[PDB]
């Protein structure tokens, strides 16, 4: 069945509202996180905690 | 407020005579001498004495005093004598009162003496009892006249009680001496057919009746319902009278009331109570809002009792998140503005749910935590601020 016929096949959908849901969520929440991270560290900076 | 501050410390005196009021730490001879907050109070204390003044003389009568002064006024300020016509802008408690004489032919002097010239409020303190035999509902009404703020009242009082046959309204003459007011009660006959219960508007639903005493016809009863002297109301009702004023009565401030003497009586009907007033939409907002917060402290005080799940958390993935995932929340659209206030305050009351360790369950900190999470707000044409100051909150 497989000499001299040939059908293309694609690479596996993730279409979940679940899943895309929580990547939107975690890629957001991670660039915040990141943004937030490197603008404290190149400035001046607080904390609620000495030395901290 | 005003019951809150007058009880508080001494009173507000509308209309004093030149101390008049030596009660309290300042003069009020001056306006630059009054405490801010005695400021307040007196604005407050006059917009709700007008009120009163448009119950005593109808809201019609009331604009007509209004227009009347502001056409002396706009025939007084064309003229160009010096004052000999401009004072004719200048409006006094004498010539308003004339005024309202005028337009009316009632004056409101007994009003006027009671409310704006003595300078305090009434504390009333109700409890009926049913006669069965005689069928007729025996009021006990007793004011506190000598806590500091408090002043005797001696008018009229209107009551409404909800019956069986319907809602009825009597008037109660309240003089110094009385207590025990007897009033008529009406048939029962709408227990022995299913018959739908009319209530205070033209409408008529269908009440559960199985909480109700089988002896008793009145399903309700409220002490001046109007809101028409400035009063404290501290009545006596059953619980399950509370829930039916709760659940089928057609004025907010009844059921604002009813929710704030449910918490306490944290009986499994009452929380069946607020959470059939949270679920219903056709509800006032505000109402559903305390609703939320009156069900977190029955929550509280009936743990080693309670079933299920936290309370309000399957109502929150009921009403606000996806039917296929339960913890992800809906993407934001604030296009209601009462599932928006509702939405916003239902978390604030879900967290002061407490277990028996006093320490709040992990089950609904990670919930507001999920909400934090995934909230997206790329969709609605409103902003979040609010939204996530009430998570932060």
């Amino acid at each position: 069945p497989h000499t001299y016929i040939k059908t293309p096949t694609y690479r596996e959908p993730v279409s979940d509202y679940q899943v895309l849901r929580e990547k939107a969520a975690s890629q957001r929440r991670d660039v915040e996180r990141a943004l937030t991270r490197f603008m404290a560290k190149t400035g001046e900076t607080q904390s609620l905690f000495k030395d901290d | 407020k005003i019951v809150a501050y007058e009880l508080k410390t001494g009173g507000v005196l509308l209309h004093p005579i030149f101390n008049p009021a030596s009660h309290l730490h300042f003069s009020i001879k001056h306006p630059h001498t009054l405490s801010w907050e005695y400021y307040s109070m007196f604005q407050c204390k006059a917009h709700l004495v007008m009120r009163l003044i448009e119950n005593r003389i109808s809201m019609e009568f009331m604009l007509q005093v209004f227009n009347k002064l502001l056409s002396l006024a706009s025939t007084a300020s064309s003229q160009k004598f010096q004052s000999h016509m401009w004072s004719q802008m200048l409006v006094s408690t004498s010539g308003f009162l004339k005024s309202i004489s005028n337009v009316s032919g009632k004056d409101i002097q007994p009003l006027i003496k009671q409310w704006v010239d003595q300078s305090g409020v009434v504390k009333f303190y109700g409890s009926f009892a049913f006669n069965r035999k005689r069928n007729v509902l025996e009021l006990e009404i007793k004011q506190d006249y000598t806590s500091p703020g408090t002043q005797k009242y001696v008018g009229p009082l209107k009551v409404t009680v909800q019956e069986l046959d319907g809602s009825f309204n009597h008037t109660l003459q309240i003089e110094e001496n009385s207590l025990k007011h007897d009033i008529p009660c009406h048939s029962k006959s709408r227990r022995n057919k299913k018959k739908k219960i009319p209530l205070m508007n033209g409408e008529e639903v269908d009440m559960d009746l199985s909480a109700m005493d089988a002896d008793s016809p009145l399903l309700w009863i409220r002490i001046d319902p109007d809101m028409s002297v400035l009063r404290k109301v501290e009545f006596e009702q059953a619980d399950f009278m509370w829930q039916y004023q709760l659940r089928y009565e057609r004025d907010v401030v009844a059921q604002q009331e009813s929710i704030l003497a449910l918490e306490k009586f944290p009986t499994p009907a009452s929380r069946l109570a607020l959470t059939d007033i949270l679920e219903q939409e056709q509800c006032f907002y505000r109402v559903r809002m305390s609703a939320c917060f009156c069900l977190a402290k029955i929550a509280n005080s009936m743990v080693s009792t309670w079933t299920g799940p936290p309370a309000m958390k399957s109502l929150f993935t009921r009403m606000f998140c996806c039917k296929s995932c339960p913890n992800i929340v809906k993407t934001n659209n604030f296009m209601s503005f009462q599932s928006y206030f509702l939405q916003k305050t239902m978390p604030v009351a879900m967290a002061l749910l407490r277990d028996v360790h006093n320490l709040c369950p992990k089950e609904v900190l990670t919930f507001i935590l999920d909400l934090i999470k995934y909230n997206d707000n790329r969709k609605n044409k409103f902003s979040d601020n609010y939204y996530r100051a009430e998570m932060i909150d």
